[PDB]
């Protein structure tokens, strides 16, 4: 978010899932297989 | 509209001029010479060659002749605060363009937004890059240019695609050149037969006194000899002022570097 | 090290040639003028600043031989390197060929020398620039002469370097004549002051004169004296 | 007495204008009441209320346009009744009728905050002769700035075109900033003044969309002088690299060379442009003719800085003890806002002491403290 | 030069297949959402209309090798790199729905269409040879009229690495000089100045001991 | 300044133009040179410079680019004169070894090519040759003389390393408007008055004052004469009397 | 390779000027002052030291003040690695002359011959300035008692009063208004005392933070008797002098 408006559309959309991932919302017999080509692109946050 | 700028009023006298009138002048006027030969008609010219030789002062002039429609577009003008809005904004104006009927599209100062395609891997140069390649896509097209008559003009060929400079689609390309020391002798008779000046005059002095130079300057050795025509309250221009006016004006090119210099990159 | 200090540019130049000449337009005054028998250089000297030891401390006028003197502006320290370099040609010059020195031979010599420098890799120019003046032996046709970092050498007839040295050149067109210098050996002094009193300004005890006469006679002019011919000019004018 | 003559005249005349036309606001309806006023209920009526702000997007001949308002809906709406086509064109903003939208007409125009930093509300209140010394490279500045305008009639005797452009160039302090709002009041015609760090900015495509707007307003309200301070400011300035840098940068210099130029025909826009990084531009910028006669400016000599002293002394309080020629002597090829600081820096001596006076010791004290900003960014002493 | 986006046109139509016309960049838009929505529409369509041949010309607007942006808006182009790969994965109703692509370079693309799977076949368009350069000539030509006297071999000795866009540059402007001459038939003498006159390159520059 | 230059990090490195830029930056300093005409005839081979006059507090007539290699080769610089003060020295070295070695006048072109042979060791250090240079020299000299073999030649050497012998060629910033004239006035049919003649004619053109011999100089290499500077007095002649026969016009 | 990450700070500016020499005087008023005030009778030699703690042993230090030869002796401020160098080149230097013609060094060559080693590392090589700053303090009998100071880029100039390092604009407004052309050496020691007084950059200006020495002509029989003080012989002069 030094570039366009996209990059905190991206921004939104994250902060919405670690809230359910780990939060007052626990989860569960939900399970989450996260298929990547390449995990150095992203946000460390996603690797935690 | 079209700029009323006389057809002998140019930038340059030269044969490069009629070069261009039978690329894009002449098959407007008369497709039936081309049709005799049967050849396709080349549609496309780039116009190239150092500031100050009129490159779109004969393309004013060429404007006054053929009295089709022209559209022109500036390449900084493409580029805007999101990408793929630019996008939209060439697509768009080309088909306006098929549907108009006798039209020339003049591609001025696209120098960025027409420049090589490289890589940078995170650069900020790939999201301009994408308006280069909306150019390209539709000068082929699926579909050919059906009367659009397409002219580029680029200060530098120093950086261009190879794929808006393929030879097929820019056709045959012009190179625009320096005036000869007849050329000036030309050019500055254009320029000084506007001007009252006191006859017996030699236009051929003055261009020996320059070096090879641009007829930017011959059209302001006269305005600045003007000015020492004034400040001598004087209706009319003599010798002695034209010769102060040569040694200004040389003086200053030396000082900066306005000649054999074209500065960017891209 | 063997690496450029000297790199090349498109422009027909070299950067460090044209850094070289400002680093000399920003060194102290020296004025050059020579008359039928004499030569006078007229230097600025900063004295502005107070409680300065004047009399251990070297005038930036440098005797290099008997008879030939040099005058320097730019880089003061750079400067001894090249006065170093000078004085031990001079002996060379009686050693294998015997005689002093022209003014002319060592002028081309000290010319060499900054060009060298320039060249050569591993080193940049020096930003110094000389008035070599003086006689040659035998001789007494004052012969001045002026060196710059280019490594181009010139003679003159008069020739000012330093700062605002456009200023005292304009007024040396106008005040000093190609065809008849001043006779008089006092009123060459005179004119060298007049001019001095331009730039220099600020009383009289920032101008600094060497006179020198043939026959290997190098004199300097203490403030005393130049406290009189300036005070002269003061009430003329 | 010599003020008062002047205000008995002008004060008196606009206090009888002001009375005049409060008896004259009815007045104005009177040599009608059928003739005109008839014609006003017509209108009217056609009008109605609200008159609906829209946006006109496109023009059809054929009596109708393609309006698309800020409330969303586009609406097919007819150009109809007092209205005229040729006061339409895109960009217009219209009043359209609160039933069925016919365009009755267009009052409504909306200014930018962008023409509003470039739109000047001022008239200079300095004029000519403020840094005055240095004059016969001004009248390279009046005689291709100035002139032109007034008379047309010298540069028909010679024909051809007359004079456009000016590069100011030279050290800092040494006017120019002054030389453009100086010209600025003589002339009379809008001046228009951008800062060019103003021109770099920090998001791309609207760079330039700002730099081809400064022509276009300034050939429409033509004549026009547009002073572009600083153009020194395009290669030193910037922000981020990733939506600033050379990018940036290239586009707003490409965009520049069509306005001036180019192939626009656009208005009367002299340009006026103070720089000393003159070799951080094109060769197609510093080109002839867009340049015309280029100023140069070097550092005032040692007789001019006694004009430029005794125009800065005549405001402030004098003695005889002051002494102008011998503050000249100490300062040796320096600005002259060096000089003007001097100036400034001696009343602050008065202030300080809380007396009226200006006196010798009040200028020499803030010659010391002028000649202490040079040298003492210096740690060299002596030339080393 | 070698006639890349003109080839897959005049096949396409030759043998009959559903010929989807896709510049690659109309998939960048500022919009994401409804850019994005050609895409999804671009497969909903074509699982109708199958068998069928997506021909996407230049895939370097949405082809970036790039996947790892830093501070751009490289992450709005990508979401039409991505969403592309999603839908050339089967879930079925894909298995007749095709892809021709046209490119002008094959090292900007993604290591995600390295992979066979996306496009599996990777054809090289060469630069010409000396029997197709022959052949380059005499399609242009056919359409004008010439003389009887051409020898066809003679201007394709004499044109070595001429693309086919130059060659095309060639026949035309022979028919420049015969209009200037003042003919009405395009001699055999003038392709061979056409050479000269307009190639790809102005001379071979100013040589001071090259 | 600033004009794209790609490479240009090493003193040697490519460069897709397929030959070295700072060769090419080396000639580019030649059209800032004090211009220098030069007439090769089959009588005699003319040099002349404009001494070039900056000041009127400048002697003019103490400062002159006619250097002497030789009596029987003369030669002219034009460029950056300072690079000139070392290889002219070399030249005249080079001369005296060859009287040493073998008691014979050098060829012209011989001693043309020997310091083209200094002006390519510009380096860090590679071939034959340890590198002493690490910038190019950036001077190009006119070698005239005259050899009882060949007769008269005079050579265009270059900072590239090259050599043209030409029948006359100036050089300098006005060789633009020098060579335009050489290519008609230019013939093998030539008298040595009215080649002379032909140098202050040229020189006329792109003279930078008026021409008188305060700021022009002539110098002749002639067989049985050899190398002769001609002094201001009889250059003022000639001067005079081409101003003599233009007035006859 | 190499050639790629090359430095070259030996070049100059677009000023003419060397950005290394400026950095090294920039950080010379980082170090400690140093002063030198020239009585007639004889030269006082007063330094503050720019380190002080009370677990510091600063008794044996003489760490501004060195011994070139018996008649010349410096102080120095700068980086001090640097300056140890110069000081056993001075004395390899002094020796030499000493050698060849069995006389004592005069101060006007010693002081030319420092300064022109200096001047070789700013003009080639590649490398880096000495960052030193010399207070000479000598006795000769060609031109007696002299002063001088020289600077990293190796430029020298006689002085009657001086100050190096820190606060040098300061000191010298001070001295100037406080020097009288002939003192004796006791009105020195005191003058020396009260500027470093009013310049120390901490409140404070104590004997153990003083290293002071003088050269005195209380050497009968026309010699000079070179004293290095005791910090007990300093604790008296200072209490003289109502300092403390
Ligand atoms: N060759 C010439 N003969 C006559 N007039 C010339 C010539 N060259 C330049 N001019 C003058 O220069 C003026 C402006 O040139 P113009 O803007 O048309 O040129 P260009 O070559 O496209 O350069 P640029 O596009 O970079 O401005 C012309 O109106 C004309 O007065
Ligand atoms: N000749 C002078 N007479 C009066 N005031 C002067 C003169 N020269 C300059 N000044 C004053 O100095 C101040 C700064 O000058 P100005 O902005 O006009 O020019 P400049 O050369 O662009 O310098 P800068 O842009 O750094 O301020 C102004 O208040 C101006 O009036
Ligand atoms: N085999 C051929 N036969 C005849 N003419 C040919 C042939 N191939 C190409 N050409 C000519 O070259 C032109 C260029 O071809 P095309 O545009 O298809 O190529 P491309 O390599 O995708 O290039 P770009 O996409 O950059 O325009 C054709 O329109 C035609 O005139």
């Amino acid at each position: 978010s030094e570039g366009t408006s996209a990059d905190r559309e991206i921004q939104r959309t994250l902060m919405e899932l670690l809230t359910q991932m780990d939060g007052f919302d626990n989860l569960g017999q939900t399970k989450i297989i996260m298929a990547t080509n390449r995990p150095d692109t992203l946000d460390p946050a996603l690797l935690r | 509209e079209k700029p009323d700028v006389t057809y002998s009023d140019v930038g340059g006298c030269k044969d490069q001029i009629e070069k261009l009138r039978e690329v894009v002048e002449l098959p407007l006027l008369s497709p039936e010479r081309f049709a005799t030969l049967g050849i396709d008609p080349p549609k496309g010219i780039l116009l190239y060659g150092p500031p100050g030789t009129g490159k779109t002062l004969c393309a004013r002039a060429v404007a006054n002749r053929t009295d089709a429609t022209f559209i022109r577009v500036i390449g900084s003008e493409l580029v805007q605060k999101y990408v793929g809005e630019g996008a939209r904004m060439v697509r768009e104006l080309f088909e306006m363009a098929r549907t108009k009927k006798a039209c020339i599209i003049f591609f001025d100062e696209i120098d960025a937004v027409g420049g090589a395609r490289f890589d940078d891997g995170a650069g900020g140069d790939n999201e301009v890059q994408r308006t280069m390649l909306e150019l390209i896509t539709q000068l082929d097209g699926f579909d050919p240019r059906g009367n659009i008559k397409v002219m580029f003009a680029t200060n530098r060929p120093n950086t261009l695609d190879p794929a808006l400079l393929r030879p097929g689609r820019i056709d045959r390309k012009v190179e625009f050149s320096l005036p000869d020391l007849e050329g000036r002798a030309n050019i500055f008779r254009i320029h000084s037969k506007s001007m009252s000046v006191e006859r017996g005059i030699r236009w051929e002095l003055i261009s020996r006194l320059c070096p090879n130079s641009t007829g930017a300057e011959l059209r302001s050795v006269c305005t600045e000899a003007g000015m020492f025509a004034i400040r001598a309250r004087r209706k009319v221009a003599t010798e002695k002022d034209f010769l102060k006016a040569v040694d200004k004006v040389i003086s200053g090119y030396k000082k900066f570097s306005s000649t054999s210099r074209y500065m960017q990159y891209n | 090290y063997d690496r450029a200090l000297s790199i090349f540019s498109p422009d027909g130049h070299i950067f460090q040639v044209e850094y070289a000449l400002e680093a000399v337009k920003r060194g102290t005054c020296a004025v050059g003028v020579k008359g039928k028998n004499c030569v006078v250089l007229g230097c600025e000297r900063r004295s502005t600043l107070k409680l300065q030891d004047t009399r251990i401390t070297p005038s930036k006028v440098s005797k290099i031989d008997s008879h030939v003197v040099l005058s320097f502006s730019g880089l003061n320290a750079d400067s001894r390197i090249l006065i170093e370099k000078a004085r031990v040609e001079a002996q060379s010059h009686r050693l294998t060929l015997e005689d002093p020195v022209t003014v002319e031979y060592l002028t081309r010599y000290v010319a060499g020398v900054q060009q060298r420098y320039t060249q050569s890799g591993g080193v940049r120019p020096f930003g110094v620039s000389t008035l070599i003046a003086g006689f040659d032996p035998r001789d007494d046709e004052p012969k001045l002469y002026q060196t710059e970092p280019s490594g181009i050498y010139s003679s003159w007839s008069a020739q000012t370097i330093g700062r605002n040295s456009k200023t005292v050149r304009e007024f040396l067109e106008k005040n000093y004549d190609r065809k008849e210098p001043p006779a008089t050996v006092e009123e060459c002094v005179k004119l060298t002051v007049r001019s001095l009193l331009e730039v220099v300004q600020t009383g009289a005890k920032n101008i600094e004169i060497t006179v020198v006469k043939p026959d290997s006679d190098i004199v300097a002019l203490s403030s005393e004296e130049i406290n009189q011919y300036v005070t002269q000019i003061e009430q003329e004018k | 007495r010599c003020k008062l003559k002047l205000l008995r005249m002008e004060r008196i005349k606009d206090h009888l204008l002001l009375e005049e036309e409060f008896v004259s606001n009815s007045e104005i309806l009177k040599p009608f009441e059928k003739k005109q006023e008839e014609e006003k209920k017509q209108l009217e009526e056609i009008r109605g209320n609200p008159l609906s702000i829209g946006t006109l997007e496109e023009i059809i001949d054929d009596d109708h346009a393609i309006v698309t308002s800020p409330t969303m809906p586009d609406y097919y709406v007819s150009i109809l009744s007092f209205v005229d086509k040729e006061l339409l064109e895109p960009g217009c903003s219209v009043l359209l009728h609160h039933k069925t939208m016919s365009i009755v007409g267009v009052l409504q125009d909306d200014a930018d905050p962008m023409v509003s930093v470039m739109k000047m509300d001022k008239s200079p209140t300095e004029s000519y002769s403020d840094i005055g010394g240095l004059e016969s490279q001004i009248q390279e500045i009046k005689e291709s700035v100035e002139l032109p305008l007034t008379h047309p009639e010298l540069y028909e005797e010679m024909g051809i075109k007359p004079p456009k452009g000016v590069i100011l160039y030279g050290a800092p302090g040494t006017g120019k900033t002054l030389l453009a709002k100086a010209v600025a009041n003589q002339t009379s015609a809008t001046f228009l003044r951008i800062v060019g760090s103003e021109l770099i900015q920090k998001y791309l495509g609207d760079g330039p969309r700002l730099c081809r707007q400064i022509f276009k307003v300034a050939g429409e309200n033509a004549p026009s002088i547009v002073f572009i301070d600083e153009i020194d400011a395009i290669g030193t300035k910037r922000y981020d690299s990733n939506s600033g840098g050379e990018r940036e940068i290239q586009r707003t210099m490409l965009e520049l060379l069509n306005q001036l130029d180019g192939f626009d025909d656009r208005g009367d826009v002299k340009v006026i442009m103070a720089t000393n990084k003159i070799e951080t531009l094109d060769p197609a910028l510093i080109r002839p003719g867009r340049i015309d006669r280029k100023i140069l400016f070097e550092n005032p000599d040692l007789s001019t800085k006694k004009k430029i002293l005794g125009i800065h002394t005549s405001k402030m309080n004098l003695s005889e003890d002051v002494n102008l020629e011998t503050l000249v002597t100490t300062k040796d090829d320096l600005s002259g806002a060096d000089i003007q600081a001097m100036c400034t820096e001696a009343g602050l001596l008065a202030l300080r002491e809380r007396r009226m006076q200006v006196t010798a010791e009040d200028f020499k004290q803030a010659k010391e403290r002028v000649m202490k900003n040079k040298v003492e960014e210096n740690l060299e002493g002596l030339y080393l | 030069g070698t006639g890349k986006t003109l080839l897959a046109r005049a096949c396409a139509a030759q043998t009959n297949a559903t010929f989807l016309k896709l510049a690659a960049p109309q998939l960048v838009q500022m919009y994401i959402g409804e850019g994005a929505k050609l895409v999804r529409d671009a497969f909903a369509l074509a699982k109708e209309k199958a068998p069928t041949i997506i021909f996407i010309d230049e895939l370097d607007a949405i082809g970036t090798k790039r996947f790892d942006s830093e501070k751009s808006g490289d992450r709005e182009v990508q979401r039409t790199m991505l969403e592309l790969l999603n839908q050339l994965d089967g879930f079925s109703s894909d298995d007749r729905v095709k892809v021709l692509a046209a490119t002008n370079r094959v090292d900007v693309l993604d290591p995600a269409l390295l992979r066979s799977g996306r496009l599996d076949r990777k054809i090289e368009f060469p630069l010409p040879s000396e029997d197709s350069r022959a052949q380059i000539l005499q399609i242009h030509s056919r359409k004008m009229t010439t003389d009887d006297d051409i020898n066809w071999q003679e201007l394709a000795r004499s044109t070595d690495e001429f693309n086919g866009a130059q060659l095309k540059a060639v026949t035309v402007e022979a028919g420049m000089i015969a209009l200037r001459n003042g003919q009405s038939s395009v001699k055999h003498e003038d392709f061979v100045e056409g050479i000269s006159e307009v190639q790809a390159r102005k001379s071979k520059s100013v040589s001071f001991y090259a | 300044f600033l004009t794209r230059s790609e490479y240009d990090r090493g003193v040697s490195t490519f460069s897709p133009e397929g030959r070295l830029f700072q060769v090419e930056y080396s000639l580019e300093a030649i059209k800032l040179g004090s211009t220098a005409i030069g007439i090769a005839t089959k009588e005699g081979v003319v040099l002349g410079v404009e001494k070039r006059a900056t000041s009127p507090l400048l002697e003019s007539d103490s400062i002159e680019k006619i250097v002497e290699i030789d009596r029987h080769i003369g030669c002219a610089m034009s460029g950056l004169t300072a690079d000139a003060r070392s290889m002219i020295e070399h030249a005249r070295t080079a001369a005296v070894t060859h009287n040493l070695y073998y008691d014979e006048d050098i060829n012209v072109e011989s001693l043309t090519q020997s310091v083209c042979d200094l002006a390519l060791r510009f380096g860090e250090g590679a071939s034959g040759e340890e590198r002493l240079m690490s910038r190019p020299f950036g001077v190009a000299l006119l070698i005239a003389g005259h050899d009882a073999d060949d007769g008269y030649q005079l050579f265009h050497a270059e900072p590239s390393g090259t050599f043209y012998r030409y029948n006359a060629k100036a050089i300098g910033s006005g060789s633009e408007g020098a060579q335009a004239e050489l290519l008609n006035e230019w013939h093998s049919s030539l008298t040595l008055k009215e080649a002379e003649l032909l140098v202050l004619k040229i020189l006329k053109q792109v003279m930078e004052e008026k021409l008188d011999e305060n700021n022009a100089q002539l110098s002749c290499i002639t067989k049985q004469d050899g190398f002769k500077i001609y002094d201001n007095e009889k250059t003022a002649e000639l001067i005079k009397e081409l101003k003599e026969k233009e007035a006859a016009e | 390779g190499s050639r790629r990450y090359d430095s070259r700070t030996t070049i100059f500016s677009p000023e003419g000027r060397l950005y290394q020499v400026e950095y090294a005087l920039e950080s010379i008023s980082h170090a400690g002052t140093a002063i030198g005030i020239m009585a007639s009778d004889g030269i006082v030699l007063a330094a503050e030291r720019k380190v002080t703690s009370t677990l510091l042993e600063q008794d044996t230090s003489t760490e501004k003040l060195y011994k070139l030869n018996d008649k010349i002796a410096v102080a120095v401020a700068g980086l001090t690695a640097d300056a140890e160098i110069l000081i056993n080149t001075a004395r390899i230097h002094a020796q030499n002359y000493l050698k060849t013609y069995n006389e004592d060094i005069p101060v006007e060559i010693l002081v030319r011959r420092l300064s022109d080693i200096k001047q070789g590392y700013t003009q080639h090589g590649g490398l880096r300035p000495f960052g030193v700053s010399f207070i000479y303090a000598g006795y000769d009998d060609r031109y007696g008692y002299q002063l001088y100071t020289s600077n990293p880029s190796g430029n020298y100039t006689g002085w009657k009063a001086i100050s190096v390092g820190a606060n040098t604009s300061a000191a010298q407004t001070l001295l100037q208004m406080d020097y009288k052309d002939d003192m004796k050496v006791d009105d020195a020691i005191e003058l020396a005392l009260k500027t470093l007084s009013k310049t120390t950059d901490s409140s404070a200006l104590t004997y153990d933070r003083l290293e002071f020495a003088t050269i005195r002509k209380g050497a009968n029989d026309g010699e000079v008797y070179q004293k290095i003080f005791k910090p007990q012989e300093i604790k008296d002069i200072l209490v003289k002098t109502g300092i403390t």
